[PDB]
């Protein structure tokens, strides 16, 4: 499988020679592909860039670079951990370990990031060697679209205050997004990284387009066929914004390329490409939580 | 390693695979006991959003969660399904004769309501039933159904396409004259891709489907040149019409046949060859 | 005998080239 | 056993210790490689001679 | 891999036959899936549709349906090609030949340019069979959108030329310094219009009925950006939104709507992905097994799948 081995740092406790027993099929994402590694590379003091501890936009950038990783078999002073990303399509069936939502029968699993529920949830934490683990959630592509919009859309309400929009019912799964005790003042206060590109890329995407067909088309099939699909759909919205709202080339043809490279990266800093699937056999298919599942290569 | 296979323990009320053939696109049926509550959402207020529970309440009606979720729609089911929707007759009565016959078609009428009431309430059939496979064996009892019906790639129909051509294996039909959309009209040899094209057109005939298989050798990211063209149906005025997914690599061009063998006279077409190359659905405008 | 070790080479690795690389119980030929 | 010197004086009588001194192990890799081309394993093999 | 062969047709000059063995490792733009090619199909000759070469816009249209693949391997009178697009199902790991100024990074997204800097030229020649092969400049996937926005707005400006004639540049790229020089040559009208079009239609999609709800937020980015360091480096100094303040409207369908999520989604879907619109779609992610953190520009850099 080529499974790279991680090297355990030298004498830990008894709890944490336990700890990391339980972490048997979790998801760990290494930076290079070496088949000795250390541990300290795959913790999360290693994800530290601009010297803090990063956010859930550093981590979604982090998590679109380095390679992803399924543990496959805990061993003393080792780690045997087999990449996804490596090996030709549907090769090499290992498990994955579940959490809340169902992972069917297929669903196409994304490795996202760990402050999408609980914060100090999973935050495996050896006290020998003093490093810190933070193991990243396996949700499936619609559930994943769809509750990664659904955060950054709460912090809006936040930012600026005055329905609750935290339901999201799945087939079987009531899914309890909230919890408000502790966790909402610390989940919004992380995705103080997100949410400003998300307003910003969303309103230098609309006030551009709002000064560029006024100062377009009127200098071929350009007008034709865009004025063809837009007749009193965006069109009514045009008056609308150019009236309740206010209105030079130059500074636009210069904002043009900008926008366009920053609402280009968070295509691929959200929308949560699938990196694995679940593909069963003698199996029930519908995976408890907490429960191992046949999990293979490619989608 | 070119090898792979599948299991699950459906229920009979769908697809049924005694009736049905060795080569079968089974689809899945994801998530049932969802929408009331995405039916209620994803759409505007303006669109009687208990449709979809009452319509699929109906159709499960037609035949409690049970010991078996409700999967295995197979492709032979939808052909009836949308075979009033789709311009074309004396043509599509002949799979809802192989289903009436061999598969109660008050299973149909209950579900064809829901493709109209999907489409209604904004909830569309693409992102619900991902491609599940090719239906190696059935082992089906009088009330279930555990089908190896093996997913993941290219092998999946050669190990059903190698040993096919002693006896009857696989072959993979596309069960209809009119679907299997052969594109490529303007073409030559090469090997080909495989979709599966969901049509959509919102209150032109009702939120009209059609379900059908294209086949071109033109990328996913080139085929929206050719599924903007080729259609009349651009006239909605919202958006998200013609979703696709991959189905795979036709490697043999060649090998796309017509016949109309089956069971019932059921006009259809051999699919010698096939990359299984599972992919994921499209939708945006 | 540039005929019979052509025939012969080809007879060899038709049949070492499928199943002959393992060794059997005891004598191959 | 450390050397020691026995001592005179009115100090308290100055607490011996004689003990098996513990130590650390590292671990050290030192890895190698090298490649082997398309070729020499269809040669080298019997395979294409 | 679905190794494609591509016949070396008539004599060989004896430097052209060196042509080939240098290319070991660039990308094959090949208009089918074939176990079997001629060359002229690939050269750019072929990219030439009716009457005229497609400019620097055009060739991306070229592009786009039409196949990439690998060199692996060079022999006189074939090239065995790996089709990236299909045959990249390998434990093999085909590499590729880094051929630009730029050090990529290890696991960055590789995308396709057509040369467009000044001394990236590639073209090479052919003098047995008259065959140019402009070999295409991978290039990772931040560097390749941020290509693809200055070419398209240089296309806009050779729409209408109202200000007098000192325009900026747009032709100035900085990758961790270095001031690169594009070809800023000719605009063909269609191959304008065509990605012109594309890019309009995109962003119209992008406004729903809950985007406007966004637009109220305008003051509230610029009190932050007045107190928040992370803020004022995101509203850029050249940016409209900093000229657009010089609104909530409630006309509730419903009350319970989810107003914002889809907005989001929407803009998702329809003006986020831009790069895969305009330019082609990343399928070249860097995989480095010995432990190198960085691939040199004319290196050799082993290759897995999509991002």
């Amino acid at each position: 499988c080529f499974e790279a081995d991680i090297a355990i740092p030298s004498g830990i406790s008894r709890p944490d020679a336990a700890a990391l027993q339980r972490c048997e099929g979790r998801v760990v994402f290494l930076p290079t592909i070496r088949r000795q590694l250390a541990l300290a590379d795959v913790a999360h003091e290693s994800f530290v860039s601009g010297g803090v501890s990063p956010d859930t936009l550093g981590l979604l950038l982090a998590y679109r670079r380095r390679f992803p990783a399924v543990i496959t078999r805990v061993l003393p002073t080792r780690i045997v951990a087999c990449p996804v990303d490596l090996g030709l399509t549907h090769a090499g069936t290992v498990n994955l370990r579940n959490t809340s939502p169902v992972d069917l029968c297929n669903g196409d699993p994304v490795s996202l990031v760990p402050p999408v529920f609980e914060g100090q949830a999973t935050d495996v934490r050896l006290e020998s060697l003093d490093l810190t683990l933070r193991f990243p959630v396996p949700l499936p592509t619609p559930l994943a679209r769809e509750i990664v919009a659904r955060l950054v859309a709460r912090g809006i309400r936040d930012l600026n205050p005055d329905p609750d929009l935290n339901v999201l019912y799945y087939n079987g799964a009531r899914l309890s997004l909230v919890a408000d005790v502790q966790q909402l003042a610390s989940v919004n206060t992380e995705l103080r990284s997100l949410v400003l590109n998300m307003v910003y890329s969303i309103t230098e995407g609309t006030t551009l387009i709002l000064t560029l067909i006024p100062r377009l088309l009127a200098l071929g099939y350009v007008n034709a066929l865009l004025q063809m699909q837009s007749v009193t759909r965006e069109a009514a919205q045009l008056i609308h914004p150019e009236a309740p709202m206010l209105m030079r080339r130059l500074p636009l043809y210069e904002a043009l390329v900008a926008w366009l490279a920053h609402a280009g990266q968070l295509g691929d800093i959200l929308a949560l490409a699938p990196a694995v699937r679940v593909c069963t056999f003698d199996g029930a298919a519908v995976v408890q939580s907490g429960d191992m599942a046949p999990v293979i290569r490619y989608p | 390693p070119r090898y792979h296979l599948t299991r699950q323990v459906t229920l009979t009320d769908l697809c049924q695979p005694n009736a049905e053939r060795a080569g079968a696109l089974l689809l899945a049926l994801r998530h049932p006991t969802d929408l009331p509550h995405l039916a209620r959402h994803r759409a505007p207020p303006g669109r009687q959003t208990e449709r979809l529970a009452e319509a699929w309440g109906q159709l499960l009606e037609a035949s409690e969660s049970g010991c078996a979720r409700a999967g295995l729609v197979s492709f032979n089911f939808l052909v009836a399904a949308c075979a009033a929707a789709y311009d074309a007759r004396d043509a599509a009565e002949a799979v809802r004769a192989h289903i009436t016959t061999n598969y109660a078609g008050a299973r149909l009428d209950r579900f064809s309501e829901c493709l109209r009431a999907m489409v209604h309430t904004h909830v569309f059939p693409h992102e619900v039933m991902r491609f599940f496979g090719g239906l190696v064996s059935w082992v089906t009892q009088d009330e279930l159904a555990s089908v190896t019906a093996v997913c993941s790639g290219p092998q999946e129909a050669t190990h059903t396409g190698h040993p096919g051509r002693p006896r009857s294996a696989v072959t993979i039909p596309a069960c209809a004259f009119v679907d299997l959309d052969a594109e490529l009209c303007l073409g030559g040899p090469g090997a080909a891709f495989l979709y599966l094209v969901f049509t959509y057109r919102q209150c032109r005939d009702q939120e009209l489907c059609c379900v059908y298989v294209v086949k071109s050798q033109l990328p996913p990211r080139g085929l929206e040149a050719a599924l903007e063209r080729l259609f009349g149906r651009l006239r909605i005025t919202t958006c998200t019409y013609a979703a696709f997914a991959e189905l795979g690599v036709m490697p043999d061009d060649s090998p796309r046949c017509l016949h109309r063998t089956e069971r019932v006279g059921v006009p259809v077409v051999i699919l010698e060859g096939v990359v299984w190359r599972p992919g994921g659905w499209r939708a945006c405008a | 005998s540039i005929l019979s070790t052509i025939e012969v080479a080809s007879h060899r690795r038709l049949f070492d080239f499928f199943a002959a690389v393992r060794s059997d119980e005891n004598s191959l030929y | 056993h450390q050397p020691l010197i026995a001592r005179d004086g009115p100090h308290p009588v100055e607490q011996p210790v004689h003990n098996y001194m513990t130590k650390v192990i590292d671990r050290r890799a030192l890895n190698a490689a090298f490649s082997l081309a398309t070729e020499a394993i269809a040669l080298l093999t019997g395979e294409a001679l």
